[PDB]
């Protein structure tokens, strides 16, 4: 699960299953070596101190996956990516989503 | 066209309204053309089969009970040595369990198999106008503070009533025709109790229920010619259908009803609005139809005061069931078969029913 | 004809709750209100409820209330559409209400009115 | 200014209960949610449990009897208590805060709403190992 | 039901496409338990391939189940005289 | 209301063969005729053909013979029986016949002929 752009370009790094009900996804990031860090903590806002180029699809879409988009990737977004999806349908997920890691040229 | 609206001078007509006929005729009448609508669509009586039910899927919590279940079963095909394990979606109201493992069966097949309405009719009222024939003649009293029984000083003769709404509602008839300047209450003998009192007011409260969920329908060919349409999948969330009612708009008119109703029992009279006492769901509960889907919804939010001689919206639960027994008969239902998309109706409530209680023990 | 046959008399503790069975037989069951009286001794008759059984929309008494309960079971046969059982579950028995309960329906004329009760069951005494 | 400690014993035999200590700074514990992250070699991380005074202290229904957490109101700490050390549990752990949310998608009063999760900052993670 | 036909006994020839199909298959009887494996005779525009193997079946199965005609009535036209009402 | 849907636009090499579907709803399919019409640029209007939807029946322009065909499906169901869809398999497509290519339906009224085409479809263009 290893997706691999150019710098500069955009990127769609996908996770989770298909959408049931409303959700409100999360997104992580993972640099190798050190500890995570939070990327996006509802569907489409992110933390302070956590810059822009990360925009996310919203969760009212049903039948859907979990996308994170990318605008003008650069070496600092070489890591690993991780869905952590709550659907409104399927009970409390207590594991991430697949490591889906994202390297760049 | 503009019916003649003649009236009399000099007129003094006895009216009743509890010992009036053209009631029960068309009771009759709508009852029987309830059953002729029924005649060409589909017979259910392969349906009846053993299913095997379970969960939807769903973040099932122990307090909330859910509305839906998930039942798989053999059918029939149109080829008659074959048969296909199908599924569908029941409410919980029409499937009961037969004694682990779980099996479910339809709750009516030990009383009656019965008709799925086809959908190319419709359930929403139209108006009737009733017309008498020839030689005979149809009064109207338009005297304005006439409660129902006795004379009626200014009457008129008409060929052909006003458009009539048949609309089927238990408790909080919708659609109705409003009064003239008061609140007005009826009844046939308000001292007695097993009489209802007819509450009918002027300006109407409106009201908008709902059912949030689309389902998606789909076709199963039972037979030759004979389709069966069934709930397919949810998608998007599940929730439970509402109605909502605006507050200061039902404070108010509870408001103009018990100042009418205190001219009836002392002014000095503390007025209770209790909840209903008990019974069938299909009393028990505020019964509609909207645009062919039968609801039942809760009604506890509304009738709950005490009135003493001195934008927000109220939010009350409905359920609703796929097969009725509408005018209780011995040996029928209806399967109202599913309604695509999301179902929402405003309507507007004009009148009520309401019931004493029949009090002793020095009751102020 | 018209016949209103109950359960037999019954003995219970206080603090119990009776059920009191009352079986209508030759009538068109799902017309005609079910009103359930009582009669203690020495304080002459008093009222409890009244159910319409085509629903099953019931009535108590106001000093009644948060006791009682009534329910009803039709005949679901297009056979004998007649018969029909009426119930009455009386809950907090206290040992002022031993006394005989009887279910009576009203009459079938024209000018009758409800209650004017004139069919009577046979009565079930409890005792308390 | 927040960052944690975590601190634990690394190597650890079988059959035995392992313990893991959070120590704070910045904030103290009492006043948000806390939470346990493992993270096994090269794959998802799976989140433990999260827990706060007043009973709120649900666990991962998986584990949901051999583990259990606890607080520390007298050092400003939070603990893991892990019983029954198995080959699986071979992974980095972080203690990490956590802030609460409720995503609300119908009417209010029927309950249809709930309360999303997501660990804000983190700690260093420990490497814990089992031996024989 | 499913009909498992078969060509008639004839002389088939490549281009002469034969109107007529032999099939058989199972049909109740008047005993509800029991059935029996009968035979008859169909025309090609009234039956329709079932996807090696051959298995028919109706051609209006899909469609409407339908009446046979019970053969005391007839089909011949007879004359019709319109007669006015009086007035 | 009546609606005339078509299919959308395409693309197709010279000796190739169109397939334009038209379906129509909100009426009773089975009586009224579906004319199919096209629109040259720089020539007017040209008619091509009709179908009777009941049986099928057709009927072509005497210059495009042997080259068009014209089929349509029935709604056999009982429940929606008002849609129904016509073909048109347009056959030896030329250079000369870039167009656009209207299926109408005539007026429903009594005065109404069958070439006053009332309601339309959208039309589809088809360039080669
Ligand atoms: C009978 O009456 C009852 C009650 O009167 C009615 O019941 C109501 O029914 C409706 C119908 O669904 C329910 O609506 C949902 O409401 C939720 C919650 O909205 C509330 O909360 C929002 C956020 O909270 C704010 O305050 C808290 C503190 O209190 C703070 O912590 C938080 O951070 C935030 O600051 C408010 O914004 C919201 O206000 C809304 O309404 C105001 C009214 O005038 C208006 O002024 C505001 O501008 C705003 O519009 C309200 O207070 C909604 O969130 C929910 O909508 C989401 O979900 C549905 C389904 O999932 C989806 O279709 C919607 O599009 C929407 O999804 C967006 O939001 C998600 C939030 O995370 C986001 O994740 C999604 O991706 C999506 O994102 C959108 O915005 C982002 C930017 O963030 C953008 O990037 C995206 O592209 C996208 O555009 C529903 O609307 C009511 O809750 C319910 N109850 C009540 C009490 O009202 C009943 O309907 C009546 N029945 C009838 C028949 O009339
Ligand atoms: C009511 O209950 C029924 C009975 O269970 C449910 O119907 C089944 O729903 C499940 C959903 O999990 C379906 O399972 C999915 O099947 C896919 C294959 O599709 C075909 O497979 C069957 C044979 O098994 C065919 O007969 C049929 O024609 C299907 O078209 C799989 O590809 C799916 O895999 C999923 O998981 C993997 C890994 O987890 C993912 O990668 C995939 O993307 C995918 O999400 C899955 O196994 C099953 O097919 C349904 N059965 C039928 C008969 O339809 C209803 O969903 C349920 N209704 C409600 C409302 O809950
Ligand atoms: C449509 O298709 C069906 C199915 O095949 C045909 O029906 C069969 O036709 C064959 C003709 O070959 C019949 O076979 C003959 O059966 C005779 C015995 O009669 C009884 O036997 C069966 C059991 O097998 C009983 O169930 C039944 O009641 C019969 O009454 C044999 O004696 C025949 O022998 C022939 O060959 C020998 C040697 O070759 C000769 O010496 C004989 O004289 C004789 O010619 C033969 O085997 C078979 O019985 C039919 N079955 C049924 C159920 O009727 C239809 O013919 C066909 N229709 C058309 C129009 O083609
Ligand atoms: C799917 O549904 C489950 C329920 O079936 C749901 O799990 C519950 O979520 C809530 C909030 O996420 C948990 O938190 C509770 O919140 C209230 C309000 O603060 C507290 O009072 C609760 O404390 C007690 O209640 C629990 C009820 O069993 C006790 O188990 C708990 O130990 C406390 O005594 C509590 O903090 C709640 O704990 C869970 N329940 C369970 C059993 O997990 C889940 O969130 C839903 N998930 C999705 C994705 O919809
Ligand atoms: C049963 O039906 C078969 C056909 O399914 C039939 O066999 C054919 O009979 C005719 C006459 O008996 C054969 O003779 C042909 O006659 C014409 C006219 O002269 C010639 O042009 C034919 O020459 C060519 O046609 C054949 C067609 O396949 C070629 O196979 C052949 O080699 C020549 O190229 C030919 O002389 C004809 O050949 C047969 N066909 C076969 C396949 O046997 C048979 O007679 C019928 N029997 C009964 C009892 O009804
Ligand atoms: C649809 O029809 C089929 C066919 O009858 C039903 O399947 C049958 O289900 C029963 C269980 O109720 C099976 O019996 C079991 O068989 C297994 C052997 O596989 C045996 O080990 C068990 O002890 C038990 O006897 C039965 O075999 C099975 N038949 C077939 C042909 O599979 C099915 O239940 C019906 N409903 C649905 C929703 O599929
Ligand atoms: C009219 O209003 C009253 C009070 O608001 C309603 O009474 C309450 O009804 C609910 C539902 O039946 C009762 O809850 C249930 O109690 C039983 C035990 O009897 C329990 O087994 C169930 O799991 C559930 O908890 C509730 O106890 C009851 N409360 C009181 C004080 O009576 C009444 O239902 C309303 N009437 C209608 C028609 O809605
Ligand atoms: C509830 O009932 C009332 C009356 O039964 C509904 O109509 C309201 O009152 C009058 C009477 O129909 C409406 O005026 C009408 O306007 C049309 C168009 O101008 C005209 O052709 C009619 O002859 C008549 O004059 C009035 O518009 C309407 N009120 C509103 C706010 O629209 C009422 O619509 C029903 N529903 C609700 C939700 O109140
Ligand atoms: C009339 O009804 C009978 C009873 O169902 C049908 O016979 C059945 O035909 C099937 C073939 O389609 C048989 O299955 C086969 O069984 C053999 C064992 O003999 C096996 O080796 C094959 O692999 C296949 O499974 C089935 O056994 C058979 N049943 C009986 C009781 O004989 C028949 O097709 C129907 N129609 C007619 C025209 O007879
Ligand atoms: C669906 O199956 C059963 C039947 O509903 C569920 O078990 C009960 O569910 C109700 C709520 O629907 C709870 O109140 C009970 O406590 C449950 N009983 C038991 C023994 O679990 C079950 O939870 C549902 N879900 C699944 C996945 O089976
Ligand atoms: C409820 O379900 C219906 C399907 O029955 C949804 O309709 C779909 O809407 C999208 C967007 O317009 C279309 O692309 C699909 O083709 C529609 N489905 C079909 C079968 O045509 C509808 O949008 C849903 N509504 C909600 C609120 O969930
Ligand atoms: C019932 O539905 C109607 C229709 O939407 C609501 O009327 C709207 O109310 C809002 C809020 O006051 C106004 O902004 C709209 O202009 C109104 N629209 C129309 C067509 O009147 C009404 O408020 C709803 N009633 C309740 C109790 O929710
Ligand atoms: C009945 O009406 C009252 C208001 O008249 C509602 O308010 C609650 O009343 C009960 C006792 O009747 C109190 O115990 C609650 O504290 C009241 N609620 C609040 C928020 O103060 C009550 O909700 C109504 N009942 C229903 C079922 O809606
Ligand atoms: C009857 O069975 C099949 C089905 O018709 C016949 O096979 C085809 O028959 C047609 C004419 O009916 C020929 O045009 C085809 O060339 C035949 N195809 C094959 C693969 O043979 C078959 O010939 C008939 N007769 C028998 C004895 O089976
Ligand atoms: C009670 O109040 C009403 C209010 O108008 C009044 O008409 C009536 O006379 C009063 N009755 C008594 C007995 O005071």
């Amino acid at each position: 699960t290893f997706v691999s752009v150019a710098p500069g370009q955009t990127a769609r790094i996908t996770c989770g299953e298909e959408s049931l009900g409303s959700r409100s996804v999360i997104w992580y990031q993972q640099r190798p070596g050190q500890a995570p860090s939070l990327i996006i903590y509802n569907n489409n806002d992110r933390p302070s101190g956590i810059p822009d180029r990360f925009s996310g699809s919203p969760g009212s879409t049903f039948g859907t996956t979990a996308t994170l988009t990318i605008t003008s990737v650069e070496a600092g977004d070489e890591a690993d990516y991780y869905c952590h999806i709550w659907d409104s349908r399927r009970p409390t997920n207590w594991v991430f989503g697949e490591g889906t890691t994202l390297i760049v040229l | 066209p503009n019916p003649q609206e003649i009236h009399l001078e000099n007129v003094t007509e006895e009216f009743n309204m509890w010992k009036n006929n053209m009631v029960e005729q068309m009771h009759t009448d709508i009852i029987s053309l309830w059953d002729q609508s029924l005649k060409p669509c589909v017979k259910l009586t392969p349906l009846c089969v053993t299913l095997q039910c379970t969960n939807v899927t769903n973040n099932i919590t122990d307090d909330m009970r859910g509305e839906l279940k998930n039942c798989s079963f053999n059918m029939t095909t149109e080829l008659r040595d074959k048969k296909q394990k199908v599924y569908s979606l029941f409410y919980r109201l029409d499937v009961v369990q037969i004694n682990s493992n779980k099996e479910y069966r339809l709750i009516n097949c030990n009383t009656s198999a019965c008709t799925q309405a086809c959908p190319k009719v419709s359930f929403e009222p139209i108006p009737i106008h009733y017309c008498a024939p020839a030689g005979f003649a149809i009064l109207k009293c338009k005297d304005k503070k006439f409660n129902g029984t006795g004379p009626c000083p200014s009457v008129s003769t008409v060929q052909c009533t006003h458009g009539i709404k048949p609309v089927v509602s238990t408790q909080l008839l919708l659609n109705g025709s409003l009064a003239e300047e008061e609140v007005m209450i009826r009844s046939e003998n308000i001292t007695n109790n097993a009489k209802n009192i007819l509450v009918q007011f002027n300006t109407p409260v409106q009201i908008n229920c709902t059912r949030p969920n689309n389902n998606t329908r789909k076709s199963i060919r039972i037979g030759p010619g004979q389709a069966f349409y069934a709930t397919g999948d949810i998608i998007g969330d599940i929730r439970q259908a509402h109605c909502n009612v605006s507050k200061a708009t039902w404070n108010e008119t509870l408001g103009k009803v018990v100042k009418q109703l205190r001219k009836h029992f002392g002014n000095n009279t503390i007025i209770r609005f209790a909840n209903s006492s008990g019974g069938d769901l299909e009393v028990t509960t505020h019964s509609f139809n909207c645009g062919g889907e039968f609801f039942y919804c809760n009604t506890s939010g509304l009738f709950n005061s005490t009135w003493i001689s001195n934008n927000d919206s109220i939010t009350l639960p409905c359920r609703i069931k796929q097969i009725i027994n509408m005018w209780q008969r011995i040996g029928q239902c209806m399967y109202a078969p599913p309604i695509q998309g999301v179902i929402r109706c405003v309507s507007n409530i004009t009148g009520l029913i309401l019931t004493r209680d029949g009090g002793s023990t020095n009751s102020t | 004809q018209v016949q209103l046959v109950q359960s037999g008399a019954v003995i219970k503790t206080p603090g119990s709750s009776v059920k009191i069975s009352c079986r209508a037989s030759g009538y068109n069951f799902r017309d005609y209100s079910i009103h359930w009286v009582r009669l203690i001794p020495d304080k002459g008759f008093e009222w409890i409820g009244w159910i319409k059984p085509l629903w099953g929309a019931v009535s108590y008494a106001r000093q009644l209330q948060g006791r009682v309960s009534m329910t009803r079971q039709l005949s679901q046969d297009p056979d004998d559409p007649d018969w029909g059982v009426a119930y009455m579950e009386f809950s907090g028995l206290t040992p002022a209400d031993t006394a005989e309960y009887f279910c009576v329906r009203r009459g079938s004329c024209d000018y009758c009115g409800d209650f004017p009760w004139q069919y009577w069951g046979q009565g079930t005494v409890v005792v308390v | 200014q927040v960052h944690l400690q975590e601190s634990g014993p690394g190597l650890v035999k079988p059959s035995e209960t392992l313990s893991l200590t959070c120590n704070v700074s910045g904030t103290l514990v009492r006043d948000n949610y806390w939470s346990w992250i493992r993270q096994p070699l090269g794959k998802q991380p799976e989140w433990i449990g999260y827990v706060h005074d007043s009973g709120d202290t649900n666990y991962n229904p998986s584990l949901k009897s051999r583990v259990h957490l606890s607080l520390d109101k007298s050092k400003n700490l939070v603990s893991l208590r892990l019983t029954g050390v198995t080959a699986a549990d071979s992974a980095i752990y972080y203690c990490a805060t956590t802030k609460h949310g409720r995503r609300i998608y119908g009417v209010v009063a029927f309950k249809e709403w709930f309360t999303y999760f997501y660990m804000d900052v983190w700690g260093k993670g420990t490497s814990v190992t089992v031996s024989s």
